[PDB]
């Protein structure tokens, strides 16, 4: 889910 | 008795001593002191002079970097672009107001004053909405092969504006009223009178539900499952240490953003509805301007957390910021 995590901007 | 009413408006103070004037011709310097008024225009200049630049330069930034120009970005610039609908809609009016003592502007400026500062502040909560809505479909995924495209984001976006003109809209047609507040220098939603000739106590009532429960509802369980989803999947991969790592990033943030949401609104909901339930009480000019000062100076923090807090955001407004080269 890192991917997803830096789409959204939360890491 | 507390309050002296008119055709279009409401003064907090009683008329019993003839001084009370409308909030739409003379001052109001018998409810508050002039240096009062000039604080008022010292907090709207505060608000001007940080809310603008920090919301302009996110918009700034978009256009000179191609890689903030993404779907999942979009309901981030509606929300710096709500946030001008503030300053200028509202807090560039209001600390001209205040420096003359109340309202110059009339009914009409009051109503376009009134719908301009609703329309603001409810697209940016709805953006806060959005937001958490997307971030749970893209992360958690509770939709069996679905791709968060483009034309999503757009729906997004006009999701928050319909909510907004579902809720700044019917005060100027007959559902409650936009009269002036507190020092009579800012107009807003009408919850101090139970003004029946256009039903301001099932406005208050939608307003809390729809505009406020619903929400916090949606925000607590999209956020609520995000977290859930990462703190499992890091138990899952216990061997890396960046999903370690990015497992309280999220967790961190998440707590940021959920308490922001209760400073900026929870205030507005608590006073406003013990001022519509107790009503007629001698409610000070003073106390009804503590709710907006939480509200309104999320002109000014929420750039600060879903923007300057964005690590894709951070480093293209140092650059931009720096001369290009940083
Ligand atoms: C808070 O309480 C204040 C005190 O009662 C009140 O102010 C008064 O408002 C009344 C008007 O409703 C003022 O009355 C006028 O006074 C002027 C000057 O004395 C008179 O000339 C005028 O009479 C007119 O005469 C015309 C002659 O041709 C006639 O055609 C007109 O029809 C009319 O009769 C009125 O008598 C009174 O002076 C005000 N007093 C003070 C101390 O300001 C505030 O309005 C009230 N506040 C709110 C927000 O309602
Ligand atoms: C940034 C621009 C702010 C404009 C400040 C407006 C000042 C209001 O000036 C008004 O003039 C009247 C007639 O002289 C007087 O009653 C008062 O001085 C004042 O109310
Ligand atoms: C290219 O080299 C850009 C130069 C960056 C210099 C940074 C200067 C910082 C200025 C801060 C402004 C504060 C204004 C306070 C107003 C009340
Ligand atoms: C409708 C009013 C004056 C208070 C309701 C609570 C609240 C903060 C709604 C935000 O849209």
């Amino acid at each position: 889910i890192l991917e997803n995590l830096k789409d959204v901007g939360l890491f | 008795m507390n309050g002296t009413e008119g055709p279009n408006f409401y003064v907090p103070f009683s008329n019993k001593t003839g001084v009370v004037r409308s909030p739409f011709e003379a001052p109001q310097y018998y409810l508050a002191e002039p240096w009062q008024f000039s604080m008022l225009a010292a907090y709207m200049f505060l608000l001007i002079m940080l809310g603008f630049p920090i919301n302009f330069l996110t918009l700034y930034v978009t256009v000179q970097h191609k890689k903030l120009r993404t779907p999942l970005n979009y309901i981030l610039l509606n929300l710096a672009v709500a946030d001008l609908f503030m300053v200028f809609g509202g807090f560039t009016t209001t600390l001209y107001t205040s420096l003359h003592g109340y309202f110059v502007f009339g009914p009409t400026g009051c109503n376009l004053e009134g719908f301009f500062a609703t329309l603001g502040g409810e697209i940016a909560l709805w953006s806060l909405v959005v937001l958490a809505i997307e971030r749970y479909v893209v992360v958690c995924k509770p939709m069996s092969n679905f791709r968060f495209g483009e034309n999503h984001a757009i729906m997004g976006v006009a999701f928050t504006w319909v909510m907004a003109l579902a809720c700044a809209a019917p005060p100027l047609v007959g559902w409650s009223r936009y009269i002036p507040e507190g020092m009579q220098c800012s107009c807003g939603i009408d919850y101090y009178t139970p003004h029946e000739e256009t039903n301001n106590e099932s406005f208050v009532i939608y307003m809390f539900v729809v505009h406020f429960i619903i929400p916090l509802i949606v925000i607590f369980f999209c956020y609520g499952q995000l977290v859930f989803t990462v703190k499992e999947a890091a138990a899952q991969q216990q061997e890396s240490a960046t999903t370690q790592k990015a497992e309280k990033e999220v967790t961190r943030m998440v707590i940021i953003m959920v308490i922001a949401f209760l400073i900026c609104w929870l205030p507005y909901a608590g006073v406003a509805f013990y001022i519509f339930t107790h009503q007629g009480s001698d409610f000070g000019p003073i106390f009804m301007t503590i709710p907006a000062f939480f509200a309104k100076t999320s002109a000014v923090y929420n750039p600060v957390i879903y923007i300057m807090m964005n690590k894709q955001f951070r480093n293209c407004m140092v650059t931009t910021l720096c001369c290009g080269k940083n």
